[PDB]
């Protein structure tokens, strides 16, 4: 209620605001990355329950629309392979994945829409490259939601700031009236 | 000013606030996304700059109900050498406590080895 | 108001992008650039106590930078960069600064001058 | 298995990120 | 003719005369009438002779080339580098 | 005060108010982001609490035409039990809508049985 929690507020809000309109370019970027890798892919990748996420999280409805194995560690976290979102998928692992050890994944198709021997690792591969394409835009969006929502609530709070701000110069002059007359 | 203490002593005295302030607005980011989204360039100022905030910390001579340890007095020469070899990344090896409530920097090389046995 | 001009403008742009710099490694390459001009422009606009500046000084120091001079140098060097420059251009190119000033403004001869001098000083220097 | 030579024809040719989690 | 590595891809549907590959067992020079088969690959060279009568040639670590019952060849290999 | 209401009334009392005072806290983080970029843990706070808010309001009989509703009257016993079971998590599979402005727990299962 007090003018310094009100500054606080703004400012812890303002925070989450600019880094997440931060993270809405960082994702349009990578995605930008993962989509001129995914026409090669798409040509090279052609011809048991295997769901494929990653571990980085705050990409929207991504995670909880794939519904031992198990390929991203937000997967698992429901009832394995780690390590994977931070970096692009390279081939080595989807190799590894087929080292270890019919297949689910978020096939790409634009930024708003989505769908849920040595060939098999190339089955591994395809399913990588066209999850982290998902994975970038999905959380593109995300963000940009959030950074909506955390706009909004700046807006309510400096409404409340103002009138605040009004009712203490009011009441120090109250005082100063009073302690006059 | 740097006609004054001298131009190393005003530079150290300048470059120790450059981190701290840079380190503040690096707190903003591992308060919400946290220490693995900071690069490699991020994370090698963060481990200074909380090692220069515990450097810049001692022990009192009126406070040893406060702090456990006896409190020691450091010369001015031994301050500047201190943090300007923090800064250059000598101490990078050496844990975060070590700079916690200690003298000159003989003292936090010496606590290195303590925390081990 | 040569130099100023684009240089206002260059900022401004900087501005608008100037709190996403957390990040400043993994942005289009585009915005990235606005990055780079930003804090290059700034680290020019750092000045000493007690040590203002002529006019014909100023406009040459913020020539390098606005033409892109130091883009491709370390941020932590320009201000290392601009003392060792301004101290150069005192020392042999009075006559530059001094027809600089003189004639109010910068002469495509000038210009030239200023350009010559930049183009082989940044090539030693980043060496 | 062929993936095992694969990945090392790889590295031979490339001279010229994931974890294992197991519970 | 189909030829493609992870990283890039170096023909999409030719359009090609014949094309030497390296195969477990020696070498096979697949012609634009080749029987349907499918084969594993070994390190070696790949010839790619053009339709115009040119060369092009390239390295090959592992993968598979895919002939099927159609004129139509798939060769994909791990890693394909110049030179 | 357990000494005069009894133990078992006094911890769900306390009971009902940490998970609120849990959900309180999660507000900003669920307004921003959303309920489902919370942790499994949390979740299943969040749910509960949500259900518990809702058991909470109740058709007043002075409010008889406010709402067209029936006035229910729920005696102590059976008010301590209805919580007791949301916290021990016996109606996790439930709507939430079912606990919204019913009298005892048995109304709230009578109301889930109609959405089915």
């Amino acid at each position: 209620a007090t003018l310094k929690d009100i500054t606080r507020r703004l400012k812890s809000i303002k925070n989450i605001q600019k880094i997440t309109k931060s993270m809405k370019m960082v994702a349009a970027a990578k995605y930008a990355r993962a989509e001129r890798e995914l026409k090669p892919a798409r040509v090279y990748g052609v011809g048991l329950i295997i769901g494929v996420s990653s571990d980085r999280g705050l990409c929207g409805a991504i995670h909880s629309s794939v519904a031992i194995i198990g390929v991203g560690d937000k997967i698992r976290s429901i009832l394995t392979f780690k390590e994977v979102g931070r970096r692009p998928p390279t081939f080595g692992d989807a190799s590894v994945i087929a080292l270890e050890l019919s297949i689910i994944f978020n096939r790409f198709r634009s930024v708003i829409s989505y769908k849920t021997e040595y060939s098999l690792a190339n089955i591994i591969y395809y399913s990588l490259k066209e999850s982290t394409t998902s994975e970038q835009s999905a959380r593109m969006t995300a963000m940009d939601n959030a950074s909506k929502n955390a706009s909004e609530m700046i807006d309510k709070l400096t409404l409340t700031f103002n009138r605040t701000r009004q009712a203490v110069i009011t009441k120090e002059l109250i005082e100063i009236i009073s302690g006059a007359a | 000013d740097p006609n004054i203490v001298g131009s190393e002593h005003y530079d150290v005295a300048r470059g120790v606030q450059k981190i701290l302030q840079d380190y503040k607005s690096l707190q903003d980011i591992i308060a919400i996304l946290g220490m693995d989204e900071l690069s490699e360039e991020d994370k090698l100022t963060v481990s200074r700059a909380r090692k220069i905030q515990r450097f810049l910390s001692q022990p009192f001579q009126v406070a040893e109900v406060f702090t456990g340890h006896l409190g020691k007095l450091v010369p001015l020469k031994e301050t500047i050498k201190g943090f300007q070899q923090i800064l250059a990344g000598e101490y990078d090896h050496l844990p975060e406590q070590a700079f916690y409530m200690v003298g000159p920097i003989e003292e936090a090389v010496a606590k290195a080895d303590k925390l081990a046995e | 108001k040569q130099v100023a001009g684009t240089m206002k403008l260059e900022l401004a742009q900087y501005r608008e992008v100037a709190a996403f710099a957390q990040f400043g490694s993994d942005l289009d390459a585009a915005t990235q650039q606005l990055l780079s001009r930003g804090v290059r422009l700034t680290e020019l606009l750092k000045q000493g106590q007690y040590s203002p500046m002529a006019i014909e000084e100023q406009v040459a120091v913020i020539y390098a930078g606005v033409r892109g001079y130091l883009d491709k140098l370390e941020p932590s060097k320009i201000t290392k960069f601009e003392n060792a420059f301004l101290s150069h251009v005192i020392s042999q190119h009075q006559a530059l600064l001094g027809k600089i000033r003189t004639d109010g403004k910068i002469s495509e001869e000038s210009d030239a001058k200023l350009k010559e001098i930049v183009t082989n000083f940044l090539a030693g220097f980043e060496a | 298995s062929y993936i095992r030579y694969s990945q090392i024809c790889a590295k031979a040719v490339r001279d010229a990120t994931i974890k294992i989690v197991k519970v | 003719f189909t030829f493609a590595s992870p990283t890039q891809v170096f023909f999409n549907s030719a359009n090609v005369r014949q094309v030497d590959v390296p195969t477990q067992t020696g070498a096979f020079g697949i012609l634009a009438a080749h029987v349907p088969t499918l084969q594993v690959l070994r390190p070696g060279l790949v010839v790619v002779h053009a339709e115009d009568g040119t060369t092009s040639k390239y390295f090959v670590s592992s993968g598979s080339v895919t002939v099927n019952a159609d004129s139509s060849v798939q060769l994909l290999a791990e890693e394909a580098v110049t030179l």
